[PDB]
RNA sequence: CGCUGGCAGUCGGCAGAGCGAGAAAGAGAGUGGCGCGGACGCUACGCCGCGACGAGUAGGAGGGCCGCUGCGGUGAGCCUUGAAGCCUAGGGCGCGGGCCCGGGUGGAGCCGCCGCAG
RNA sequence: GGGGGGCCACGCGUCCCCCGCGAGCGCACGGGGUCGGCGGCGAUGUCGGCUACCCACCCGACCCGUCUUGAAACACGGACC
């Protein structure tokens, strides 16, 4: 279970960094990038990831389907959102709230998606 | 155009001087690093008036402002570009220090990525 | 019920 | 056109005999020598005015050699017109026996 | 539907509001009667003295049932028998004060701790000042400030002591539940006496401080409280 | 020192502080007319 | 739809009314006063009709926020504070300015403005002090008064009239109210002997002069 | 240190936002007379809240994201666009053990985390 | 019990001994501070830097380790790295 493998990965994971009195995670689907049970991107059956697109613009939203859990090749579905800064914030919020897909990560997903769009702006 | 933190509380430090070792002034063999005196007649561990103070637990900094730089940020050591996407969601409270063994060619790329990720660098003009 |  | 401050002497710090507390200064204002005459000076603003080598910015004026440690009378001291004052930085001990100013503008009358 | 649930929760909230108002009226008229009891107790002792002086005899007042005890020395160099009594009086620190009811078993302990304390007979205003300003309750072995009457009523409500006025009444007139009412109060953490002590090391009748100052404990109470 | 805290702990203190103000004002009004009648007694 | 009425009990002291609960019930007469029992908008275009949203959702969220703060009750803004003024400062008195560029100058007090500051013009033919505010803490109030009760101060002399804008040049409005106030102040100080010369002088401390020994 | 305290209730258009209050127990079921919206959290070995307390030789125990060397794993770790070491009136963090950056010197290797060993 | 001032008293309809939801509106000694208040200076001489370099002054202040009831000891060990 998720709790069972969290008790393995809470201290001896390869994504874990412990320096400068802080702890984080370099996990691929860890939004907010911190080491915790709620935000861990691989122990749960339903995970949400928000990443920048392969090219300059857009936000890729990744979910994990419920069928293939031991099958990591076809486990994650990926969508690309190359739109304005507000309809993507409505879209990801809809994808979480209306689908009831791991609902305690919706504001974290919106806050990550805003940061990616801010990072894709021209610098001053 | 400085990068402000989320909040900037007033930092209260109970002591700003170092805790020097007893009799680290009469000798070069005695370094400045603190050693607790354990002699039978030692006038410092007996807390006589007008002597070198001892590092008690009462000097401990406030937990809200502990490990926090005078710019209001806390610090994270960064070795490569990948360690900044770690810090992008902790943006307004933690900043980056590029490590000393990082070369100038990669150090340029780290601060270039930190500028667009809006992460503050304590040493952006380090090596060049 | 005294105040109605 | 004339003096607007009262003369005081930095007599010393608030102290016992074998301990001294540098965050409170003992002040001897000229003309007051009893406790029934020192309630006028309570709450007034103190000024240690001195001169240094480097120039510092002057509020409403050109930069000059003059700089001041500001302070305030807090309470009466002793029984013979001495007062206690607290300053924002503790007073240097080279000013013992020297003039400081007690202003009038924190005025209750 | 929820239209019955909302009005049911409103009636519950209304019942909670009327139960609180009836309790506040009860506290008000309890204090109003305690005022009359204090007036009767003050005027009766004057009346009984006057009517004895008219006939030419003497009126002997009853010795007071209540005393206030203040520890007036430190914890260095203390005899063991005296340490045990100073702990049973809950005076573990200098300038601590407590209310002690008086009997033979109490006078024979205050005689043992006599050079280390300064006790006396408190005024009604002294009890008012002490309970209102320094009143802390011992609730779940925690020193809790008496900021609301519920704090008293939750612990002493089974002895019908439900406010500050009931607490002050049960302390001043030593009642049935005086032991519970006094043990509910934390020992009073009082300051140093303003003005100064006369002489800590000697008895009060030797021009010092220790022992029994009968009517003059209030003069120490105002300068120490 | 805090009136509404005192009323929170003791609602009867409102009337015990309205009295010892009203009767003090009335007794002060009595003593000043008594002293003014003394000044008229030393004038007549 | 009732006409608003004042409080039916006087302030005996602060926080305590003069009449009690039942007496106040009787004065108010409640014995015969018993009782018993958006976001969107429609807009057309030229296809269909749009429900245009007012206060649309934000386009950006920061990474972290500060939480809301607890509620205090006694904390009011400066425009709602009560203005205290000490009993020695009454309209018409003579003040000594202690802290401006007009140090030690004797001036005439007119009125206290809405900010609490004092509106002062010790006359410009005597002091070179204009219609100007000063703070009452930094002012020595001398016990020397004139009758000023028939002096018509203009109504536009307010806090906003004396607030700074941003070389400062004199304006003709400030020049004509300066003449208008002084023309009715100056004959009232020229009646008292030596008062204009007293105003033209500057207060100072000399040897042996201690402010706690002398009365003002 | 104690309360062997509190928080899995983030229970959301499959919704109804609570358990501080003087008084053992249920905001219980049935049976008859437009606008698609709602901060943070929870490394539970974590976070939060109330009180009380703080001397120390000999000695005992606990915690060290204190320090040194080597090994198994791990950082798609660092490095001749400059490693170790050394120097520094430079900037700092930590109560402290100590540590991280800046400048110089130097020319080839070195470190962080999880465990192991001396 | 009979014939001027304060009252946390203001129902109607009985039996009877003593003779369970009114709405609103603001003010605040009310579960720990705010201002919906302001003023001065700032590009080659000035602003900030508590700590760290040197110096000055006041108060304090005997050299450590060890044995010992007791060490600053005219008790032993100790130039420095
Ligand atoms: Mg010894
Ligand atoms: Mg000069
Ligand atoms: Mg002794
Ligand atoms: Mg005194
Ligand atoms: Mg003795
Ligand atoms: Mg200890
Ligand atoms: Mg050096
Ligand atoms: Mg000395
Ligand atoms: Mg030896
Ligand atoms: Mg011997
Ligand atoms: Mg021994
Ligand atoms: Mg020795
Ligand atoms: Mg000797
Ligand atoms: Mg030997
Ligand atoms: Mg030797």
């Amino acid at each position: 279970s998720a709790h069972l493998q969290w008790m393995v990965v809470r201290n001896c994971s390869s994504f874990l960094i412990k320096r400068n009195k802080q702890t984080y995670s370099t996990e691929p689907n860890n939004l907010k990038a911190r080491n915790s049970f709620r935000y861990n991107g691989l122990i749960h059956r339903k995970t949400v990831g928000v990443e920048p697109a392969a090219d300059g613009k857009g936000v890729v939203v990744v979910m994990k389907r419920r069928s293939g859990q031991r099958k990591p090749a076809t486990s994650y579905v990926r969508t690309t959102i190359n739109k304005n800064a507000r309809a993507t914030l409505s879209s990801i919020r809809h994808m979480i709230r209306k689908n009831k897909y791991h609902p305690d990560l919706r504001m974290a997903a919106i806050r990550r998606a805003s940061a990616i769009l801010r990072s894709q702006k021209p610098v001053m | 155009a400085a990068l402000r933190p989320l909040v900037k509380p007033k930092i209260v430090k109970k002591r700003t001087k170092k805790f020097i070792r007893h009799q680290s002034d009469r000798y070069v063999k005695i370094k400045r690093n603190w050693r607790k005196p354990r002699g039978i007649d030692n006038r410092v561990r007996r807390r006589f008036k007008g002597q070198i103070l001892m590092p008690n637990i009462g000097y401990g900094s406030n937990k809200k402002t502990k490990h926090m730089l005078p710019s209001g940020f806390r610090k994270f050591l960064v070795h490569n570009v990948k360690e900044l996407e770690v810090l992008l969601m902790c943006n307004k409270s933690y900043c980056a220090e590029i490590a000393h063994n990082v070369s100038s060619k990669n150090r340029k790329a780290i601060v270039e990525r930190a500028a667009q990720l809006a992460i503050r660098v304590t040493n952006p003009n380090a090596r060049l | 019920r005294g105040l109605r | 056109s004339g003096r607007l401050w009262c003369k005081a002497i930095f007599a010393g710090y608030k102290r016992g005999l074998r301990n001294q507390r540098e965050h409170t200064a003992l002040l001897k204002i000229e003309g007051v020598y009893a406790r029934d005459e020192t309630e006028f000076y309570l709450g007034k603003r103190c000024a240690y005015v001195y001169k240094a080598k480097n120039n510092t910015v002057t509020p409403g004026g050109k930069p000059n050699k003059t700089r001041v440690i500001w302070g305030k009378v807090t309470r009466a001291h002793g029984n013979s017109g001495m007062v206690r004052a607290k300053f924002r930085s503790n007073l240097p001990a080279k000013a013992i026996g020297h003039r400081i100013r007690v202003m009038l503008y924190p005025s209750r009358i | 539907n929820f239209a019955e649930l909302k009005i049911k929760r409103l009636r519950k909230k209304f019942a909670q509001k009327m139960l609180r108002k009836a309790r506040r009226k009860l506290i008000y008229e309890k204090a109003k009667h305690y005022h009359k009891e204090y007036r009767q107790m003050y005027r009766t002792e004057i009346r009984m003295a006057r009517m004895a002086r008219k006939a030419g005899n003497f009126y002997v007042p009853a010795e007071p049932k209540l005393a206030f005890v203040i520890r007036i020395r430190g914890i260095n160099g203390v005899s063991p028998k005296v340490r045990k009594v100073l702990q049973l009086l809950r005076l573990r620190q200098i300038f601590n004060g407590t209310f002690v009811k008086l009997n033979k078993a109490s006078i024979n302990m205050l005689r043992i701790v006599e050079p280390y304390i300064a006790w006396g007979y408190p005024n009604l205003k002294s009890v008012n000042e002490l309970i209102y300003k320094r009143g802390y309750g011992k609730i779940n072995k925690k020193r809790i400030a008496l900021t609301d009457n519920t704090l008293i009523a939750r612990s002493l409500g089974k002895y019908n002591i439900i406010c500050m006025e009931d607490l002050i009444h049960e302390i001043y007139t030593v009642g049935k539940h005086f032991k519970e009412a006094n043990n509910f109060l934390w020992p009073f953490k009082l300051s140093s006496p303003r003005g100064g002590m006369k002489k800590k090391t000697t008895h009060f009748v030797e021009g010092g401080d220790a022992g029994n100052r009968e009517d003059q404990i209030n003069r120490l109470i105002r300068r120490m409280n | 020192k805090n009136l509404r805290i005192m009323l929170k702990l003791n609602p009867y203190a409102k009337t015990m502080r309205r009295n010892t103000i009203l009767r003090q004002a009335r007794n002060h009004k009595l003593r000043v007319e008594r002293a003014a009648a003394a000044l008229a007694a030393k004038s007549d | 739809k009732g006409k608003p009425h004042c409080s039916r009990n006087p302030v005996l002291v602060r926080g305590i009314g003069r009449y009690s609960r039942s007496a106040m019930y009787s004065r108010k007469a409640l014995y015969k006063r018993k009782y018993a029992a958006l976001a969107t908008v429609t807009k057309p275009v030229g296809g269909g009709t749009r429900v245009v949203k007012l206060r649309k959702m934000p386009r950006y969220y920061p990474t972290e926020d500060v939480p809301r703060k607890l509620l205090s009750h006694g904390k009011k803004p400066f425009s709602q504070h009560v203005r205290k003024l000490r009993a020695s400062i009454t309209p018409g008195t003579i003040l000594i300015i202690l802290t401006g560029r007009h140090r030690g100058k004797r001036v005439v007090f007119l009125k206290q403005l809405s900010s609490g500051l004092l509106l002062v013009t010790g006359p410009l033919s005597l002091n070179r002090v204009p219609l100007r505010r000063t703070h009452q803490k930094f002012v020595i109030a001398t016990s020397t008064k004139i009758d000023i009760s028939g002096v018509k101060i203009p109504k536009h002399l307010t806090d906003a009239y004396f607030k700074k804008k941003k070389k400062y040049e004199i304006t003709e409005q400030r020049k004509v109210d300066q003449k208008a106030v002084d023309s009715q102040i100056l004959p009232k100080i020229k009646a008292v002997p030596q008062l204009q010369g007293y105003l033209r002088s500057v207060f100072a401390l000399t040897n042996g002069v201690y402010p706690h020994k002398l009365v003002f």
